[PDB]
């Protein structure tokens, strides 16, 4: 699930590392 | 206060303090090695074990590696191996096992960790917390639910709790329950219920229901340094931007891409049409719970940087003329969009993710009457042809009231003021 208009979700960015 | 030794580790202590210090002073390398020494001499220590984790740890942020870094986290869980572990000392181990392994995004791994914890210490509510959080992190809002009505069945009083059982409640439109959790929440004042995302959830909550109180809380939020104001509160931002609801295309700065969006509108028009009549599941209906009423579906060709090659199949044409210009294509807080949406629909007011985008709009079929938006305290309407950009990190809203479909396509720009270093860094929304 993505932030794509809105901010719906608990977090918007993927943590993926350094 | 943190007794992390056990009775064995009481005799070596001052070989303990010895190599902690050497990690204190910054000598990373110094220390891992007396670590390393004191966990040879004494393979059960879980003092010893848990200071060369330490030590990794500090060294993959010297390093900024993530192999030494997923070191650490073994080590970590080594420490929670051994016997007799004091129990300050498990908990804060596997803490921040659960805290580096969501930063790499093993947060079907971190999940595990959390369980564990919870276990183990079944009567800390901070560890049934975070085990919410780990399982919003991975979009288990199913589970995440039941976790906070457990917590609050026993500590109905509890701050942290309560906010995020509100933004589960909010997230699933159920507006009205949800507004108690999140007010009573941030009101606690506990620990980790002063964030933005639940002032905007509770102001967008009231909004929906009518209750005007819900400017206050945007006030409030605000005052307290979440948003940049009362009127633009998005949450991804890069502080300082120029901020405006409406930009001219010259305050862009992109007058080219506008010329040829202006030139060739009657081709891009053509393919969205063609889609509509051809293959119209490549429109997929809103689904960010933004429609008050109606119908209003998006067919994406762009996302995040990154061009759908199917989807680009059925708008080839449009697809090759804007791969010439990369400050929209590679916009990786972006889209690029038809959006068709038709009368008897209201889009609530709200509020995109980034200040870090402006996003443009080029009418494409539009009714004569019936067909408005607002952003902030000015509305306008769209033109066949023509391109109007506006900052959607500000409040606003949408109508179609005519007496057919209305069709534009969307846009999205990097923030002219944003360096190409900031353009190539910044992570995806
Ligand atoms: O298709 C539309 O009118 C709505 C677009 C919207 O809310 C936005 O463009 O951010
Ligand atoms: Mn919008």
């Amino acid at each position: 699930g993505k932030c794509k208009d809105g901010l719906g979700e608990y977090t918007c960015t993927s943590l993926e590392g350094f | 206060k943190p007794k992390l030794l056990n009775k064995f580790d009481k005799t070596i202590k001052a070989e303990l303090d010895a190599a902690e210090k050497l990690r204190k002073r910054g000598k990373i390398e110094e220390a891992v090695n007396a670590f390393k020494e004191l966990v040879r001499k004494y393979p059960q220590s879980p003092r010893a074990r848990y200071g060369k984790a330490q030590c990794e740890d500090d060294l993959a942020e010297k390093r900024r590696s993530n192999e030494v870094l997923r070191g650490a986290i073994e080590t970590y869980q080594e420490v929670a191996s051994l016997p007799d572990v004091p129990a300050d000392l498990l908990k804060l181990s596997l803490k921040r096992r659960s805290d580096r392994q969501q930063f790499l995004g093993h947060m079907r791994g971190s999940l595990l960790t959390l369980q564990r914890l919870v276990q183990l210490f079944p009567n800390d509510t901070s560890l049934k917390n975070d085990l919410g959080v780990g399982y919003l992190l991975i979009g288990d809002n199913d589970n995440a639910k039941k976790v906070y009505e457990e917590v609050l069945s026993v500590t109905p009083n509890d701050g942290f709790a309560k906010v995020h059982y509100g933004f589960i409640l909010k997230a699933q439109n159920k507006i009205a329950e949800s507004i108690p959790y999140l007010k009573e929440g941030i009101e606690s004042g506990d620990p980790g219920t002063d964030d933005g995302r639940f002032y905007f959830h509770l102001g967008d909550a009231m909004q929906r229901v009518g209750n005007k109180e819900a400017y206050k809380w945007y006030e409030l939020g605000h005052k307290r340094g979440h948003f940049a104001s009362v009127w633009q509160r998005s949450l991804y931002n890069v502080n300082g931007l120029k901020a405006q609801p409406w930009w001219t295309p010259k305050e862009t700065g992109y007058t080219e891409l506008v010329k040829s969006l202006e030139r060739n509108w009657k081709l891009i028009r053509d393919e969205g049409l063609a889609v509509m009549d051809k293959a119209k599941g490549l429109f997929l209906p809103e689904d960010e719970n933004l429609r008050e009423k109606g119908d209003w579906s998006q067919f994406t060709l762009w996302q995040q940087g990154r061009r759908n090659e199917n989807a680009c199949k059925g708008a080839p044409k449009t697809c090759t003329l804007l791969e010439k210009f990369p400050e929209t294509t590679g916009c990786r807080r972006g889209q690029i969009k038809y959006s068709i949406m038709h009368p008897g629909t209201h889009v609530w007011p709200h509020t995109g993710p980034t200040n870090c985008r402006l996003r443009m709009h080029l009418g494409l079929v539009i009714p004569k009457e019936g067909c408005k938006i607002r952003c902030a305290n000015e509305t306008k309407t769209w033109e066949e042809g023509k391109v109007l950009i506006f900052d959607d990190s500000f409040e606003h809203e949408v109508w179609q009231d005519a007496s057919s479909f209305r069709l534009i396509f969307i846009v999205d720009v990097w923030h002219p003021e944003l360096t190409p270093q900031q353009r190539r860094s910044l992570p995806a929304i």
